[PDB]
């Protein structure tokens, strides 16, 4: 009928972007690639 | 100016930005308060040396 989904969370340091209104529209996650 | 306990010095001016609901103030990249809301009117103003 329905479903749902659990991911836990860790500490990691991200690089987030706020547009010109100050809305968050995208990130880097620091240490997740080379 | 003393906004709800921020003391300073600098030039009232009206502004155009929209802060969402639980907002207050608003830094620069220098880590320096630019804008504030007035804590009776609701509007929203910025701050300039
Ligand atoms: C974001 O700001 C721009 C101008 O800086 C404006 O044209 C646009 O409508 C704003 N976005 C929203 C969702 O209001």
């Amino acid at each position: 009928a329905a479903a749902y989904y659990v991911g836990y969370l860790q500490p990691r340091t991200f690089l987030l972007k706020y547009n010109e209104n100050g809305t968050i529209t995208d990130a880097v996650d620091c240490a997740l690639d080379p | 100016f003393n906004f709800n306990g921020l003391t300073g010095t600098g030039v009232l001016t009206e502004s155009n930005k929209k802060f969402l609901p639980f907002q207050q103030f608003g830094r620069d990249i220098a880590d320096t308060t630019d804008a504030v809301r007035d804590p009776q009117t609701l509007e929203i103003l910025d701050i300039t040396p």
